[PDB]
């Protein structure tokens, strides 16, 4: 889930771009 | 872009950055 | 509570004091 | 909705409590 | 409204939220 | 005290109101 | 310092900057 | 008062310390 | 990514999330 | 400079990643 | 003005506070 | 560095002003 891939592990902005609608 | 550690309030901050007027969900589960 | 008047990433920050780990629904019109 | 309301005009947190998961 | 951790300046800007033009005191000792 | 009550332990907004004026 | 335009939010996070875990009042008139 | 005066002027951080617990 | 209206303080925490611990140069002219 | 444009016009997210260090 | 713990976005914000148009660096390596 | 001196360990806002420009 997003807590996953972008608070315990990293992300940049491209990855956010999935939880736009 | 630099890849980071984003986290409950600084995270929801950085998905109103991206998608600003498209909206976004939050669904941390 | 006290009403509110929430513009652009306070309204974010708002909804996350609310809803939290819970998760939610940012979505303009 | 909600998002134009509190802007423009005052919403509450009664109100907010209707967008989360 | 979700029960959850508020620290620091997050727990200040939620008292700011909840308590506005009442305004508030911060004395965390 | 307030960091004990919300920080430390959780807390939601009516227990924030007790620290309004 | 530079002088300070600080409304709304803005002002508690300075407050919180300058005074921290010693605490603060917020107090609107 | 300072809240005020912070908004439709400008203020100092050297003002905001009288507001210290 | 949608554009972006940032003033003041809201330009700081975007330029964080764009270059985080790479570092940035805030630069007003 | 970008931090008049931000704020008086509209900027990028690929403009800012001129700024990182 | 108290001395604490300013990491990440918060330290970036305080830079802002302290700093404002004069502009500032954050080159934490 | 900065980190150190303010994350780290501690800092108020007279170091801090060793970063402006
Ligand atoms: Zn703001
Ligand atoms: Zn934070």
């Amino acid at each position: 889930g997003i807590v996953e891939q972008c608070c315990t592990s990293i992300c940049s902005l491209y990855q956010l771009e999935n939880y736009c609608n | 872009f630099v890849k980071q550690h984003l986290c409950g309030s600084h995270l929801v901050e950085a998905l109103y950055l991206v998608c600003g007027e498209r909206g976004f969900f939050y669904t941390p589960e």
